[PDB]
């Protein structure tokens, strides 16, 4: 029964591949982000150089989003569900995404909304 | 019915297939000393088609939805 942060990343993450999102690869990533219809970003873990994670920061921070932080994009790539080889594959996620609101509009999630206000203000 | 003897002629053609894609790099440089953002979007009047889509790379050249706008520098 306690409250944590990486518990609400869990129910965030599984949510967010049940109400739309999934969006694998570069390509139809950034027309979200260009239509502001997505609202997180994904960082890939022990990058070879780090220019990568430096740029999808700055285009994270440009784009007036929370620097949401994810740990273990391999651990993040099994946590999908969809690797199928029953654990072999492990296939990760570039971006996150954001559409067709989160969770419900009639009945909202505190756990998303403590991150939320915590990293906005 | 059975084999006409049509193997020798396309030898297994292949499915349509122009490039595999895994990450663009070359279109994206928003390196100008200061990290800001670079962008070349170009859209026709519409509803449908707005600044998200994506453009084809050329020398002269915007290709935008599927109206088939032309605007050249002649």
């Amino acid at each position: 029964g306690v409250m944590d942060v990486n518990t609400a990343l869990q129910e965030v993450l599984k949510t967010a591949l049940i109400h739309d999102g999934l969006a694998r690869g570069i390509r139809e990533a950034a027309k979200a982000l260009d239509k502001r219809q997505a609202h997180l970003c994904v960082l890939a873990s022990n990058c070879d150089e780090p220019m990568y994670v430096k740029l999808v920061e700055a285009l994270c921070a440009e784009h007036q989003i929370n620097l949401i932080k994810v740990d273990d994009n391999k651990k993040l790539g099994e946590w999908v569900g969809l690797c199928k080889i029953d654990r072999e594959g492990k296939p990760r996620k570039v971006v996150g995404c954001s559409c067709v609101v989160v969770k419900d509009y009639g009945k909202e999630s505190q756990a998303k909304d403590v991150i939320e206000e915590y990293f906005k203000c | 019915k059975k084999r006409k003897k049509k193997s020798y002629t396309t030898p297994k053609k292949n499915k349509h297939k122009r490039k595999k894609v895994k990450l663009a790099v070359l279109k994206y440089y928003k390196v100008d000393e200061n990290g800001k953002i670079s962008r070349l979007r170009r859209e026709c009047p519409s509803d449908e088609c707005g600044a998200g889509v994506f453009m084809a790379s050329h020398f002269d050249r915007h290709y935008c939805g599927k109206c088939c706008l032309t605007y050249c520098f002649n």
